[PDB]
């Protein structure tokens, strides 16, 4: 199962996010709301986790720190 | 496969209760750029390049 | 203003039940609307209008054109 | 070719005021809203079916958040 490497969006790959999440649409809010709070911490102020890149947006480090398992959900 | 296309822009000062419209070349709240391609009627003169914004024909409605 | 919704309500369950047939039909065509009227909150005194209302100005617009 | 982040927006219709000519927006239809409702992108049809059309607070308010770099109002 090797892609070599992903690039821009599609990393990190969507299936390595699927095992962490319960589906898509909770992946969605769990890397949606991290992120609001990513974007808050710049201005609940916690993050960011994984070292960021230079110029870099705050879904892609929610969408990386998901991957990486620094995070955890409760569903409602 | 170069072509020239040629566009038509209107504009009429019509009569309202208030007062009377004028086409004329001074505007109270402008600079002087984007009035220099006007002339003393008040609109652009003959091949002055307009780009998508500039003034073409200063009206003033009282 | 003289009208009493639950003995009219009542009735109308009691005259289907009385004559079954093409009037029963009838008796529940009428039964329907007058027994939705009891379980509402709102009293149907409401049906008639002492006042008017009157839209927002901006949904029927009077804005004068180019001229 | 049509772009708008923001400009002026119709008096009687509260969203953006359609054309090439008035530097209008695209018509995001029913049939587009179908395609998001079964993809079920939720808070992105509930984002141009609000702020990024009709809502006069939301669509004040997104320019200033985005330009500011907060979150999105909701």
């Amino acid at each position: 199962s090797a892609y070599d490497t992903p690039l821009g969006i599609t990393n990190p790959p969507i299936d390595e996010l699927l095992s962490r999440a319960s589906s898509k649409y909770a992946l969605v809010i769990y890397a949606a709301k991290r992120a609001r709070q990513i974007n808050d911490y710049y201005n609940e102020y916690v993050g960011p986790l994984v070292e960021p890149g230079l110029q870099e947006k705050p879904l892609s480090i929610a969408l990386r720190e998901i991957h990486g398992d620094l995070l955890e959900h409760t569903e409602g | 496969l170069t072509s020239i296309h040629i566009e038509e822009h209107e504009i009429d000062a019509r009569d309202t209760k208030l007062g009377a419209e004028e086409i004329t070349r001074d505007i109270p709240n402008v600079s002087d750029e984007v009035l220099a391609d006007l002339d003393e009627r008040g609109i652009v003169r003959i091949g002055a390049e307009v780009r998508d914004g500039d003034i073409l024909v200063g009206k003033v409605t009282p | 203003e003289n009208f009493d919704i639950d003995a009219e309500a009542e009735s109308l369950r009691e005259v289907i039940r009385s004559g079954k047939g093409q009037k029963k039909l009838r008796a529940l065509k009428r039964l329907k609307v007058v027994a939705a009227f009891q379980q509402s909150g709102n009293s149907p005194m409401g049906m008639v209008l002492d006042a008017v209302p009157v839209i927002p100005p901006e949904l029927r617009p009077m804005v004068q054109l180019d001229g | 070719i049509h772009a708008r982040s923001t400009g002026p927006y119709s008096m009687i219709t509260q969203q953006p005021l359609g054309g090439k000519a008035q530097f209008g927006g695209q018509r995001f239809g029913e049939m587009e809203c179908w395609a998001m409702q079964a993809y079920g992108a939720a808070y992105t049809l509930q984002e141009l079916l609000t702020i990024k059309s009709d809502d006069t607070v939301g669509r004040v308010k997104v320019y200033e958040a985005i330009v500011k770099g907060e979150n999105i109002p909701e």
